[PDB]
């Protein structure tokens, strides 16, 4: 009696949520055509599995998500794919003209016709469900179609359902490198139409991951692919605890009450422990205290932000696997202990556990090794404002002149969606210094 | 098999039955009293009895769009013999004997 | 017989229960599918105090498990001894707690309330002459403060006489397992100190401390933990339930506890325990027992009970023993640390026997006292409330279910105030 | 009736049990002769033997 | 003797029918084919109640079908135990009454009286001493209330010292079936006021509310809520057709409970009743029979019986039990509840012991109660009427076949002051 | 003793006809020659679209008209020619070409005598015939002016028995003549005035049924049948079938009908889900429900949401049990999006039936165990009367076309009575829906 609905938009939310749905596919147990394994016999499955998966009276299961784009390319592959009997055929919502990395495009011009059919998708799929926690949604933030969708939904979702928690694992940009060339021109309009309507953010952008999958997992040639993997394990470490039972349980409800001290303060960076190839995991003995302490190492971050350069306002760890209490508390007050890492003055209590029994599963042809333990890490704190100021001060460098502004006035929004875009930044930036002086 | 008869002990819903016709009050007799020892006479077979017509030219092509479509339903062929009643096939039939 | 009922809620709550009603079940001998195989009729003398009859001869528990998340509760039936407790007793609401005292004292909690106060009216006016009740809720979650101090709150107004035994589990700042824990903690204290009688704290810090030190175990799950109190539980209901010098229930145990009519929070703690490795040399003895009974390392409140002065304290050995090598060690250990023990009230300790010992062993002690060293639990989470509240952040989810600003000026003071007084006693002299 | 006992000041349920008094045209035509003409109106309703 | 004869009318009032002969025929042992096979002498000692001899050893039913469209009496007569009632007595006509409360009581109604008037007033000359009368007609259904009430209307003129019965089945305000329902709601309850003896409420919201909560079976039927009341009307005469400790004969059941001559409605229910999960941990005492009696959930009708006071109410114990707990049990739900029932009607429950138990338990119990709380239930219909009229809404289908809206005004008064009359002693004291 | 007999006229009215009763012969099992196999014995649910000839075959009381002899001719050509009465398939000698003043005046007089004949002998045999289904289209000269003409004359003879008709109108923008707005507008006034239940059946809505449900792309006319085919088969399906809650035909026009007037409803249905992945979700009452209200699959093309609802009374087939709609129809109130008039508090009229849907050979619908039909009359109607308004007016400005009519023996001042019936009914369904 509790469930969730995840929400796919853009190339990069479609690209994740394959990962994320082969992996959900495995460890339930189910095929990729939705049936359970013809032979089975051993009788009487615990349905688990109704937290992502729906019955349909008699043999196969339809998945509780909805994928969104403009371009039918994506779309084509998914429905081409091993996977194609395993989603609704028309929870596959496709346009016929991409975005072109155009923020009013989708939010203004063509965007807006797509919309109705996603709420309808999206109304049909709530019934269903008796004890609807929240939504999940992913989208790559330096797109348009990604951002533009995103946000309109997002949009119509608060007014439509209210306070429904919703929760986003978002993708900026990385500090220097970039595909696209007017990523923070719609970098900015979404932050600031999210800003408002989300309620928790994470995160995500390539470059730390990448330094991540070469550093850890001794790979010199890194595809999306191994990013979607990462991903899709931090999605299964944080849902873990509604399907499995553990020693101290938490629910979806109980992460956006213990991470925002204040509504504007809702933006933090992940970390997951231990994320280790196996040529090196054989050596090692990965105990509960060295994976907690891997979890607070600045490198091993999900996001290019080095904590060391602000204070903490709000720590949350997950574990699974076979975690024992006493060793956890042991781990946390030494980490209290140490003075490298250091909490706001007004957060004296600044930790909350979850301890999951199952232990984390393995994908066939992946690239991380069989562990016994693993933390997943969320963790607020003051040093997100550099990434702000970044995004800012490459946004004016163009703004000065107004390059690019033609392709985004002549498609129905205003000349002044800028400016007050970047007075919310401003008034953002100035919010999260004044969080963090000493009383 | 006089099982206890209280409420939610036997389930109501016939999920195996099949059809659910309304017979008719005015018939219910008649399938408990009439037709247990009477028949609608026969259909007998003739000792002499020495086909339909062509219909040989059916052409795909200039197949009619209101014809097409609505083939013959339940029939496994769209027979062109004109029925008729009972009395009708065998009127003036006659055998004798002597006693 | 001056019987009593028990509800439980949150998963700290709720999971007290999977093993409270284990170790009472096997107490009086009862199998996990619940017919009665007992031995000798002293396990049968008393039986109508935990349980009820029906049909067969199967006896159901006197429970009523309540919480607002499901999956909680569903785990606890699915182990050993989850075929005991019926489904009419059961209640769960949809939308869960979020760890939020608001949502669980005054908008959602509200909504279910009816059901669980119907399903306790229920087996209260059933049983012959209700004696009492025992909570045991989570001071450190959203449903279970929320709609559990609630639950206290609204019950002794009906009930004028009823007798309250209130089992709770504070937050200690190391093993932060809330950062709104401490807010929640206030807030829990000034609801019950208006209707609760008795509240036994027990720090998680000494299920923890315990594990180690005492039992010397390598790897305990809360099982272990949940194991720990559960003795404690049944070590003072027993008294109750059997045959025994001097017979005394919870309401005795109380007029020799509580000095003053506010100044009623306890301390508990069990023994003897020892560990697989060094329980072979010592020798089984009260004399050894009470050693280990006041030695303040396994108190299970992590506030030391060296740093404050008894008030009052009560003793309940379980097992035979003769009235001279109890009493006389109490009157012993009365002189001898004459320092740590108040003035104004002479041979403060209390003493009792009960003539039936846990299975499995020879003699064992539960021990519940009045101590001023609870101050320190008091002001520790005084001083972290007003460290949050100066700044506001996290105020804002109170305030967004009707709540209001002054109520939490209003909890402050009292809690305050009632650290206050419980040490204005300790430098008073005679 | 409904708005024939407010039309002549008269109470509700004594008009429709005075309505069957009057109905029994048969009793008084099914002995013989009796001829009749109930006219009340526009039309006129008469009656000869039969 | 003092049998009885049953009139059913409309399609609901049919169906309602095809399962209390059924239940009525288990109890005495009639097989269908109207062959005796009891086993005791106790099931035919009173058969004369609900049946006559006829030569050949089958028994007739002493029923009259009543339906302005012939359908209802095909099915009723095609299904099991469908062949027990005999063709002679069937009457129906060629029109239907498509839910007009015109259509069914001026209309067509007014025009068929003869035939069916005709055989009621025979099967009543049959009787060896009359005792009156049971009903069953729908008021959201436009024939059952038309047709339904005339006759009623009717019956009253000629027998006057005759009880008189009628099972209603009011239309719930949660879920409705009928647009017109509002209209032909208040117009049948007009008639029934005037006329009937006692008719007894029963609201389609609850039963699904008792079969969802209470038998907690995954897939009703309407055949089950038959079953539910078919039982009932079984509960109210169960005693008068076996012997018994207190006889206590339907009219008996007027005197006690009917306190003015206008307040002449009731609510009833039966029990106890078992789910699939549960009817093995329950309790079988004479304190469950008691607890869910009074029960909130357990009344058939939509009112609560909490929001008022009861005026009266009835308890017919059914089978073998010790009275003392059954008198004394009663002193203990009135004492404890006495702001519930108003303080100038002391000893205000009635009680009654049958020694013929329904077929597979060994005890059973069967409530009617006359409680204030039935004016909700009018207010609505109330509410619900004044809601449409004002803007003479489907006021031609009505206008146009003989009536004026003069009555519907006229209906809303009595309707009104009964509603203000019914609450005027609630607020009265002594 | 239940004998409803169907009036058609029209190739809209003949083909959907035609359609509508090889889904009856099915059904009942009925053979394309007239005998049926069957072998027991009873189940007479035939009798209500069939009549027993004493001995042997059985035949369905309907009479098909037309003035254009070569539609009616396929039919007498087809599968189906063993089935009709001969002598009931009028046809005339000439057509009248969408002038409807040549159906009404010049033409149709030389066929009225014979259709009443006929309408005559049919209902004689009956017993309690419940009253008429005539099926027409609007958007003809002929269809409508015989369309006009029968519908005046049945109220006259016969009086207060029901009659209902499902009329098809124009499309909002899609046509397929160009006289429509004058044939569309002077129907009203003779269907208005007349007929006490009427349905809109707007052909472009479904063909968004289709495509957006059934995967074809290119449907034709003979599939738009069907739909209709189901639409008729739910409303009357429970007069021939036992069930736990059953509905009449006489009683729809005292649940739909507030007033004289305002008699026009709109219909919707569902499910309709292709084979092809039928099986991919539960079809559960609960997700049944929902897909009626869903502005998508209104059967005529107008928005719901743009009015109030005024009284809906939905038909339930299958093996629902009453448990799960009482559930259901508790949902539809709570949700913020659709919404009841102020003086309509109860507006729903539930019907039940257990005999599942048939499916038909042939066809494109899936197999399915849950359907039902809703049969609602909403504000939202007036958006059919305001769009014909303007082309009437607009084309009417300068006379176009107005010729034809003219020298037809048509009075030029009766358009100007015909423009106000629709002013006067368009004023009543913004008055009514105002609050109090
Ligand atoms: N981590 C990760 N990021 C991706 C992936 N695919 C695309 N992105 C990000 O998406 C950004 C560009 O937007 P796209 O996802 O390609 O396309 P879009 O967001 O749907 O917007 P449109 O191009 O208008 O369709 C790139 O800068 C990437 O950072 C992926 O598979 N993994
Ligand atoms: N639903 C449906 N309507 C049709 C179909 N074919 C024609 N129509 C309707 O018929 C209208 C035009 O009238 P006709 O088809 O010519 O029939 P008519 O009104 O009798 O006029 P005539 O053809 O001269 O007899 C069009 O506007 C269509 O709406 C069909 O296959 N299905
Ligand atoms: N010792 C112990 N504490 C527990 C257990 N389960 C929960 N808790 C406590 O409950 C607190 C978290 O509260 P929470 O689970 O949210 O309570 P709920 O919201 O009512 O379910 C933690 O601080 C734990 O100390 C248990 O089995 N043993
Ligand atoms: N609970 C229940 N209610 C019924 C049953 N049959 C009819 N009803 C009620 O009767 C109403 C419809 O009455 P209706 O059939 O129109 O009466 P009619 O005029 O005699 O046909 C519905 O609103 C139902 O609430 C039944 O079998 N069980
Ligand atoms: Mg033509």
């Amino acid at each position: 009696m509790r469930e969730v609905i995840s929400i796919h938009v853009g190339q990069g939310g479609i690209q994740v949520g394959n990962a994320c749905w082969e992996l959900f596919c495995l460890e339930h147990g189910i095929q990729p055509d939705g049936q359970m394994p013809s032979d089975k016999t051993i009788g009487g499955g615990d349905d688990a599995f109704n937290t992502f998966f729906s019955e349909t009276g008699a043999g196969k299961h339809v998945p509780r998500a909805v994928f969104l784009d403009l371009e039918p390319t994506v779309i084509d592959e998914v429905r081409t794919g091993t996977y194609r009997q395993l989603f609704h055929p028309e929870q596959l919502i496709s346009g016929k003209e991409d975005a072109a990395n155009n923020f009013a495009r989708g939010h203004y011009t063509i965007g807006k016709e797509i919309v109705d059919l996603c709420l309808d998708r999206i109304r049909k799929l709530a019934d269903n469900c008796t004890g609807l926690q929240g939504f999940l949604v992913f989208n790559s933030v330096g797109g348009g179609t990604g951002s533009g969708l995103g946000s309109l939904l997002l949009e119509r979702l608060s007014v439509d359902y209210g306070k429904k928690s919703k929760l986003g694992f978002t993708i900026y940009p990385s500090p220097q490198v970039s595909t696209a060339v007017v990523e923070p021109y719609n970098s900015i309009l979404s932050t600031h139409s999210l800003l408002e309507h989300t309620d928790v953010a994470v995160m995500l952008d390539n470059e730390a991951i990448y330094d991540i999958c070469r550093r850890n997992l001794d790979i010199e040639r890194p595809t999306y692919t191994n990013l979607n993997r990462l991903i899709a394990q931090v999605i299964s470490s944080l849902t873990a605890s509604l399907r499995f039972d553990g020693a101290l349980n938490v629910d979806i409800t109980e992460f956006q009450t213990n991470l925002v001290p204040y509504p504007r303060i809702h933006f933090m960076l992940s970390s997951y422990a231990p994320i280790i190839s196996a040529e090196k995991a054989y050596h090692e003995q990965l105990s509960v205290a060295e994976i907690t302490n891997s979890a607070f190492e600045p490198a091993n971050m999900m996001a290019k932000c080095d904590p060391r350069h602000g204070k903490y306002m709000a720590c949350s760890m997950m574990y699974r696997g076979d975690v024992v209490p006493k060793d956890v508390n042991a781990s946390i007050a030494t980490i209290k202990t140490k003075r490298t890492i250091q909490f706001v003055d007004w957060c004296p209590t600044g930790f909350k556990v979850g301890i999951n029994y199952q232990p984390p599963t393995v994908v066939p042809g992946g690239d991380l090794a069989k562990v016994m333990r693993a933390v997943c890490m969320i963790s607020n704190s003051t040093a997100i404002a550099e990434v702000f100021s970044r995004l800012d001060h490459k946004f004016d460098l163009m703004y000065a002149k107004r390059a690019f502004v033609h392709w985004y006035v002549g498609e129905g929004m205003e000349e002044g969606e800028f400016s007050e875009a970047r007075e919310d930044l401003a008034a953002l930036e100035k919010d999260y210094e004044e969080v963090g002086i000493e009383t | 098999s006089g099982f206890p008869k209280l409420p939610g002990f036997v389930p109501t819903q016939p999920i195996e039955q099949t059809s659910f016709k309304r017979v008719s009050a005015a018939k219910q007799e008649y399938n408990r009293d009439y037709l247990h020892k009477n028949v609608p006479p026969v259909v007998y077979p003739l000792p002499r009895q020495v086909p339909p017509s062509q219909k040989g030219m059916f052409n795909p092509n200039y197949m009619s769009t209101t014809h097409d479509t609505y083939r013959p339903v339940n029939c496994p062929n769209d027979v062109t013999e004109l029925y008729q009643p009972t009395w009708v096939k065998m009127d003036r039939q006659v055998l004798r004997f002597n006693a | 017989m001056r019987e009593i009922v028990h509800i439980q809620g949150g998963q700290c709550g709720n999971q007290i229960g999977a093993k409270f009603w284990e170790v009472i079940s096997d107490e009086h001998g009862i199998d996990p599918t619940g017919t009665y195989h007992g031995d000798s009729d002293l396990q049968l003398e008393r039986i109508n105090v935990y349980y009820n009859e029906a049909t067969g001869g199967r006896y159901v528990p006197r429970a009523i498990l309540m919480d607002l998340e499901p999956g909680t509760m569903d785990s606890v039936r699915a182990g050993p001894f989850g075929q005991l407790f019926r489904p009419d007793n059961f209640v769960f609401g949809q939308t869960g707690a979020g760890n939020n005292w608001a949502k669980g004292h005054y908008t959602e909690g509200a909504e279910l309330i009816d059901s669980v106060l119907d399903v306790v009216r229920k087996e209260a006016e059933g049983c012959d002459c209700l004696q009492g009740f025992q909570i045991t809720h989570s001071l450190g979650g959203g449903t279970g403060s929320g709609m559990g101090t609630l639950l206290i709150s609204k019950v002794r107004e009906e009930y004028p006489d009823r007798i309250m035994e209130t089992f709770s589990v504070v937050p200690s700042p190391k093993v932060s397992d809330t950062v709104v824990e401490p807010y929640n903690a206030t807030l829990s204290v000034h609801q019950l100190v208006e209707n609760a009688d008795e509240c036994m704290v027990i720090d998680n810090e000494a299920l923890y401390d315990i594990c180690f030190r005492t039992l010397k175990l390598t790897t305990p799950t809360y099982g272990d933990l949940n194991h720990l109190v559960s003795a404690a539980m049944s070590g003072v209901t027993c008294c109750l339930r059997f045959p025994g010098q001097l017979n005394s229930d919870l309401r005795k145990l109380a007029v020799n506890l509580i000095p003053f009519p506010r100044l009623h929070f306890f301390m508990i703690g069990f023994a003897p325990l020892t560990s697989r490795g060094s329980q072979q040399y010592r020798a089984l003895t009260v004399p050894e027992l009470t050693q280990q009974m006041f030695d303040a390392k396994n108190m299970m409140c992590a506030a030391d009970p060296r740093h404050g002065r008894y008030l009052t304290a009560s003793a309940l050995f379980r097992g035979r023993m003769s009235t001279k090598e109890v009493d006389e060690q109490m009157l012993n250990v009365q002189n001898k640390n004459s320092s740590y023990f108040v003035e104004w009230i002479p041979n403060n300790i209390k003493s009792s026997i009960c003539d039936i010992p846990p299975k499995g062993l020879k003699m064992a002690v539960t021990f519940v006292g009045n101590s001023t060293a609870i101050q320190e639990m008091f002001k520790r989470v005084a001083e972290q409330f007003t460290a949050m509240f100066r700044r506001k952040a996290f105020l804002h989810w109170y305030t967004g279910e009707g709540m209001d600003e002054m109520e939490f000026t209003e909890a402050e003071s009292n809690m305050n105030d009632l650290v206050s007084e419980y040490q204005q006693y300790q430098d008073a002299t005679a | 009736a409904g708005p024939i006992a407010a039309s002549c000041y008269l109470g509700k349920d004594v008009v429709s049990s005075a309505h069957n008094a009057f109905i029994q045209a048969v009793s008084d035509l099914t002995t013989l002769g009796h001829g009749l003409n109930i006219d009340f109106g526009f039309v006129k309703v008469y009656v000869q033997d039969r």
